[PDB]
């Protein structure tokens, strides 16, 4: 399974100093 | 706010001086005091952690906080579960506390740094160890992701993904979140609500507990009589128990050190329970609970008890010496920085066998080719067929082998 992944990395690369 | 105590057991696994206390600092609150007289009995940490629903984009579900003021809804939060962490370290020379924390899990979390190196065989070997302990509840996570390159960890999770679909755990998720910088939780959180479900229990089963940790209350600064009785951790499985039971610590005690023995098992009333934060009436089990009971505070202090068993009065199990093992070989061995081959079992040799939570130590005497028969040195009692962890010696340190049952 290798779906609910790519959002989350992305809010990630989002929210940063 | 109610206070419903634990109902699951979810557990941390890493390296030192890597990243696991501080990621349980960020899931809870209230600093832990685990890492002589203080919290010092054996390398196994526990602390707590909340579930609370806050449902009145897809990502966002609930705060840790008691009160939630980041997202915007300013209501109060639904109480589900209430959880015990099991923090173990991975430590190259001490491994019997983990294992024992492994068999009250019902949930593993696997923590990785990013900055560091990539192929390693003691995450492998835990994960093996994992899958072995009755484990489908697989959660991968990624520590130090906050300085790392834009396209690597995206590389290492690949990598990652190609390693792991062989196993034992099928569909399992992998999250990535910072522990230092305190982000993105919230998704974690979501995922403990939505993958693991909870078990059937109920007060059918006769009662099983596990001591992991050992605790005295004498602290300076009062005079001579300020007193209070000795307090032991002790983690439930199944089994649920309520004030006015006689709890006792099975395996027993030299009484003279010359004279014969014949004195039974140490017998305890519990004085005053610990759990979570303060005091309460009945005990349900999948958490660790320090019961204090009628054991002295001189006993419990050092290394003398360490992960054993507990029954209580009415209930009568059976404590063994000649102890009968099929075991299960692999191919090549885990756990060794280069990879060696597995030996087949030689007669007249030391080695330790895992039986549950016990770290004792075997004699192999008679192998035919399923069936293995040890010997033992310290005591071990035996219920029904438990988790067992065989490891054996090459060079220097313990190596795991594989998978055992006992048969009877």
């Amino acid at each position: 399974v290798g779906l609910p992944y790519s959002e989350l990395l992305s809010r990630f690369f989002n929210i940063l100093r | 706010i109610i206070n419903r105590q634990a109902t699951i057991n979810i557990g941390t696994i890493g390296h030192v001086a890597h990243g696991k206390s501080t990621v349980v600092r960020a899931i809870s609150g209230v600093q832990t005091v685990r890492f002589l007289e203080r919290n010092i009995t054996i390398k196994l940490g526990y602390a707590n952690a909340k579930i609370y629903k806050c449902q009145e984009s897809f990502k966002s579900d609930k705060e840790i906080s008691p009160k939630c003021q980041r997202p915007g809804c300013p209501g109060r939060y639904k109480l589900v579960r209430h959880v015990s962490f099991v923090d173990c370290p991975g430590h190259d020379i001490l491994m019997s506390t983990m294992l024992s924390g492994a068999a009250v899990m019902d949930a593993a979390l696997l923590l990785i740094a990013g900055n560091e190196s990539c192929p390693q065989p003691q995450t492998s070997e835990h994960l093996a160890a994992i899958e072995i302990m009755k484990l489908k509840h697989v959660i991968i996570l990624q520590n130090k992701v906050d300085l790392m390159r834009e396209e690597s960890a995206l590389e290492h999770q690949k990598s990652i993904l190609k390693f792991i679909r062989g196993t034992i755990a099928d569909g399992a998720p992998i999250v990535p979140i910072s522990a230092q910088l305190k982000y993105n939780i919230d998704a974690v959180n979501e995922f403990i609500v939505k993958t693991i479900p909870v078990p059937p229990r109920d007060f059918m089963i006769s009662p099983r507990l596990i001591v992991i940790r050992s605790f005295d209350v004498n602290k300076p600064g009062a005079e001579i009589e300020d007193l209070k009785g000795g307090v032991a951790g002790g983690s439930i499985l199944n089994g649920v128990f309520k004030l006015g039971d006689e709890i006792e610590i099975r395996p027993g005690i030299v009484t003279k050190d010359k004279g014969k023995i014949q004195c039974k098992p140490i017998f305890s009333n519990i004085v005053s329970l610990f759990a979570e934060q303060n005091d309460l009436k009945f005990a349900v089990p999948g958490g660790l609970i320090g019961v204090g009971t009628k054991v002295d505070p001189t006993l419990c202090r050092a290394d003398r008890l360490v992960g054993q068993v507990v029954g209580a009065k009415g209930h009568l199990p059976n404590i063994y010496t000649d102890i009968e093992i099929n075991y299960f070989l692999l191919r090549r061995l885990l756990g060794v920085k280069k990879q060696a081959k597995v030996r087949k079992l030689e007669p007249n040799e030391v080695l330790m066998v895992n039986i549950g939570s016990t770290a004792t130590g075997a004699r192999v005497v008679a192998v035919k080719a399923d069936m293995a028969r040890l010997q033992l040195t310290s005591p071990a009692c035996t219920e029904i067929n438990e988790k067992i962890a065989l490891s054996r010696r090459i060079e220097k340190h313990w190596r795991l082998i594989g998978w055992a049952t006992i048969k009877k």
